[PDB]
RNA sequence: AGCUAGUUGGUGGGGUAAUGGCCCACCAAGGCGACGACGGGUAGCCGGUCUGAGAGGAUGGCCGGCCACAGGGGCACUGAGACACGGGCCCCACUCCUACGGGAGGCAGCAGUUAGGAAUCUUCCGCAAUGGGCGCAAGCCUGACGGAGCGACGCCGCUUGGAGGAAGAAGCCCUUCGGGGUGUAAACUCCUGAACCCGGGACGAAACCCCCGACGAGGGGACUGACGGUACCGGGGUAAUAGCGCCGGCCAACUCCGUGCCAGCAGCCGCGGUAAUACGGAGGGCGCGAGCGUUACCCGGAUUCACUGGGCGUAAAGGGCGUGUAGGCGGCCUGGGGCGUCCCAUGUGAAAGACCACGGCUCAACCGUGGGGGAGCGUGGGAUACGCUCAGGCUAGACGGUGGGAGAGGGUGGUGGAAUUCCCGGAGUAGCGGUGAAAUGCGCAGAUACCGGGAGGAACGCCGAUGGCGAAGGCAGCCACCUGGUCCACCCGUGACGCUGAGGCGCGAAAGCGUGGGGAGCAAACCGGAUUAGAUACCCGGGUAGUCCACGCCCUAAACGAUGCGCGCUAGGUCUCUGGGUCUCCUGGGGGCCGAAGCUAACGCGUUAAGCGCGCCGCCUGGGGAGUACGGCCGCAAGGCUGAAACUCAAAGGAAUUGACGGGGGCCCGCACAAGCGGUGGAGCAUGUGGUUUAAUUCGAAGCAACGCGAAGAACCUUACCAGGCCUUGACAUGCUAGGGAACCCGGGUGAAAGCCUGGGGUGCCCCGCGAGGGGAGCCCUAGCACAGGUGCUGCAUGGC
RNA sequence: GGCGACACACGUGCUACAAUGCCCACUACAAAGCGAUGCCACCCGGCAACGGGGAGCUAAUCGCAAAAAGGUGGGCCCAGUUCGGAUUGGGGUCUGCAACCCGACCCCAUGAAGCCGGAAUCGCUAGUAAUCGCGGAUCAGCCAUGCCGCGGUGAAUACG
RNA sequence: CCGAGGGUAGGGCCCGUGACUGGGGCGAAGUCGUAACAAGGUAGCUGUACCGGAAGGUGCGGCUGGAUCACCUCCUUU
RNA sequence: AGGCAAGGAGGUAAAAAUGU
RNA sequence: CGCGGGGUGGAGCAGCCUGGUAGCUCGUCGGGCUCAUAACCCGAAGGUCGUCGGUUCAAAUCCGGCCCCCGCAACCA
């Protein structure tokens, strides 16, 4: 099917996690697991806490989110 | 859960096969998607037996 | 790891069909046990079944045999036989009735309900066959059985057609646009003819019964079908279900779109972060086919628990060694026993299966018949090479005697100097010590350095070794004592007395702890100083335990040769130490090094083997979890032995090789530093950049190798950016549909220009006609098109440079 | 219009901070390159940039063009000054359609900071650095002190 | 008498839960240091002890699975 | 006297954390 | 109220006491160094020494008072 149901939401960086994982403080609510995206690793762009990102959220589990964009 | 995505809820009976799955933690069980509440994976029109997936209709 | 008290035996009795501790009375005090008892888990066992080359491993469904149990427990009774599945009694669990006093129950028989659960059948017919019971018999019963039903659950068989039929329809898909693919596949022609209908229709069933015959044999006769109106034959008769998995490697089969480390796949490696042969879909393929895949579980592959058949120096793996018990193994000869071992015969090893042969159901599954094998085991005979055992003997093993020898072997008692510190005495004064630098530290009460003595405690310089000793840990002044081990030489004595060693007992560095001493240095902890971002550290100044001794305990280690011990063989050389010799060379025993064969993953090993063997022990089966938990033992504690799993990862590793790297080494180099001259940074400005601001400050370049760079020339241009006006096949390219005007020039309006709107001169070319006029070439305008255009995004898509 | 914006920072260069100098005047030697609507001899106007007139070349044959530092003579005398030249005002010259943003040039006035530079650092081994001018290419003009190129004077020191 | 079973006190064993705690594995871009691999910048490693955020440090001994066995100056003999 | 080498001296080899 | 000591670049503290002559560390900012960050190094920025006075040719400094900050006592009532 591929699922676009995903919300593309603002969140400032809230907390530096191991692995590249990030909980990032959305202005959808909390703050959420939000991993990087692998473009992001490719590229080699650094997110330190206090990085408004755009996150990827699939209503399943929004527990766990996607650092899409670039700060 | 395999598949294209689930329609499973909460307090739903779903039917377990195992199979280590090499990624996940804590994981060693594939469910099986085409009985109880785990309905067919819909859209899936290649590999069929293993996502529960009936028939569909040609010409 | 100990278990046992009716427990092991005895005597007498009872009980039993019968032995017996089955039970009882009495006496004895045994019995079992590491060859693994008791305890716990697990589990009916087997013939077999599956796998497997086999040895093996698992499994014990159906079918057959044995057991055990019929809600759980306990008990008998009757009987030939039960401790009695649809018999009894009792307690309890549970359901049922009850007029609350009590009763009835038991599907683990078929079938079915219900629960659990991934999941498993019809509340079927029949007594026909076969068997069971009863009976003189007829017959009666028979959910044994015989069949049918339901389920691709398994095996096996058959159908979904066949024959033709294009240099290749469409449909779909790909394409380098030609073409290719699908695919003779289709359609279409021809034939057959499952299904399906009708006609017939069993073999299985001839007995038991009746009569002749004596109710014997024999002879005749009769009845007798659930399957099933089935199987099957005869005619008719229609082209009449295809699915499922995979498609990177293993592994058989490849392309495009969609997706972009997302969604997803996955059995492992792993694939996906924009050209995915790994994902989703399509075509194509390929595997199988009424199935095919997934999952579980077992074997295999795993020679990955290894008997066949792996090992252990470094990969996981040798125990710390010694002595030694059980156990295992054992020289040479001669002879007997004949237990092992072999062999023959024979008994067994039921049937079914598996194996071969043939037969039956149209094949096959399936079944039938016949045969063969079969490990094992019993019984009788045989054989003695080998093992065992008995006897005799041998000297090669082993042990001893005598003659010696080497040695830091161990313990006990002593002593001998250097040195250290500490004390006194002396002389002597301004610092000593310490460091990469320093500081703390001591010193004027006079240190340090120097001499004289004394007090101690500890250790043993040189020799000293690449050396010697021990079994290991280990061990050094020297002497004395006690005392082990060992080596040779003689081959003299013994006559296999040996090798190994689960356990056991003993030793066991260093640290540690207990009791008492001693205490110079050194010196954990600790207190200082520096060093440093920080300093619990490296470096310095002290400093407590401890080091030292006695007695006790601890028992670990890179307890290393990371190489268990024992013997036999299998080139040498070279150095060493230690013995004998007929002594510039031989021959033993140790210690090293190089290397034959051989081994090994290589390094390396190589008569001191890791070679070839044999013997026995120890241990190993991925890493982490972890030498941890848990128990158990030991210990005064610290801890030690003994030693998992759950989970987790597709690795942990060894040895080498290529490089790279090293505040590793040697050899080299360069304006690299030094040697020198002149700057840069400080100033202003020239410039380019980052940042910032902007409507935009176009874009890039990034350490050397971005920063007077592209830019070797930004006022407009350039120019790529912004604001405004405007243009649309368009500034430029090749064309189309085509419609008029079309070569050309000159203006005018509006306007910042560009553009837009617009006048008017202006048509010649080819040509046909007398002309009116007509079409086409060049060239141009308009509307739609194919397209142009892009300094727009990607130099991890690239070429060039 | 913007690339040139500017509270800042850096890089690269120039010009300096003086008297081994600076200014003025005369005087002397280069090489290499260019030049056609291009270079411009010479003449006059102008303080001058240049303007006008105009010969010459088609370039070893003319022109750019004076090379500069240097040599002689004069001044300046150790000061922020005859060092230094930025900024700022004013007048102009030239190119081009047009220099306001944002040109160069001339002339006059202005005369800031700077008295040899902190850690760090870079170049250079011989005609080399250091300093001194000239040519060019692009280009109407030039923000060129850049680059590329050519000569003049001409060193130091390397133990290691 | 024997006797299934029941009751009273004790233990063992397993299963369920278990407040409380040990607590382990993996994980790219968590934090503090930098222990180890190169003489890993004090060799390492090893047992043991005491101490420290933590790697660890140091003591005592052991080992080589340790590199480096240099370059001037002096003495002592060839 | 030099020639080489063996051994003993003593001087020197400072310090310097990390990871796109 | 009584007494002692001190007030200092932003913070901690030297110097005062012995008149002239103000330093370090931490912090600020910039640079360097480094491939890069800290660390590092450098600078640069930054105090009239609480303040009013006087002393003296000249005060952080000699001296007084106020302002603070620290502490000790504050007794007979
Ligand atoms: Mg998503
Ligand atoms: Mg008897
Ligand atoms: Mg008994
Ligand atoms: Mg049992
Ligand atoms: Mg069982
Ligand atoms: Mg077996
Ligand atoms: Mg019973
Ligand atoms: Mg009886
Ligand atoms: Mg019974
Ligand atoms: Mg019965
Ligand atoms: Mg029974
Ligand atoms: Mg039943
Ligand atoms: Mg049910
Ligand atoms: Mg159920
Ligand atoms: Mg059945
Ligand atoms: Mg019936
Ligand atoms: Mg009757
Ligand atoms: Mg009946
Ligand atoms: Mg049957
Ligand atoms: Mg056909
Ligand atoms: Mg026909
Ligand atoms: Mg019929
Ligand atoms: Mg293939
Ligand atoms: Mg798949
Ligand atoms: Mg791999
Ligand atoms: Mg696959
Ligand atoms: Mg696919
Ligand atoms: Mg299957
Ligand atoms: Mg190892
Ligand atoms: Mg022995
Ligand atoms: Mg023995
Ligand atoms: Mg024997
Ligand atoms: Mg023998
Ligand atoms: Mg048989
Ligand atoms: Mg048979
Ligand atoms: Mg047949
Ligand atoms: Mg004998
Ligand atoms: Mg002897
Ligand atoms: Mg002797
Ligand atoms: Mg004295
Ligand atoms: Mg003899
Ligand atoms: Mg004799
Ligand atoms: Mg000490
Ligand atoms: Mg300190
Ligand atoms: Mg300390
Ligand atoms: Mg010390
Ligand atoms: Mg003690
Ligand atoms: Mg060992
Ligand atoms: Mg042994
Ligand atoms: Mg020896
Ligand atoms: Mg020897
Ligand atoms: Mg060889
Ligand atoms: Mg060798
Ligand atoms: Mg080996
Ligand atoms: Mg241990
Ligand atoms: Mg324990
Ligand atoms: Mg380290």
């Amino acid at each position: 099917a591929k699922e676009k149901d995903t919300i593309r939401t603002e969140g400032v960086v809230t907390e530096a996690l191991p692995n590249a994982t990030f909980r990032v403080k959305l202005d959808s609510g909390p703050e959420i697991l939000a991993y990087i995206s692998g473009k992001m690793r490719m590229h080699y762009i650094r997110i330190l806490p206090g990085d408004r990102v755009v996150v990827e959220i699939t209503p399943y589990d929004p527990t766990r989110g996607r650092i899409v964009y670039r700060k | 859960i395999p598949g294209e995505g689930h329609n499973l809820q909460e307090h739903s009976v779903v039917l377990i096969r195992g199979g280590r799955v090499k990624d996940l933690p804590g994981v060693r069980y594939h469910i099986v998607r085409g009985v109880y509440d785990a309905a067919g994976v819909k859209d899936r029109k290649k590999s069929r037996s293993k996502y529960g997936t009936k028939k569909p209709k040609e010409a």
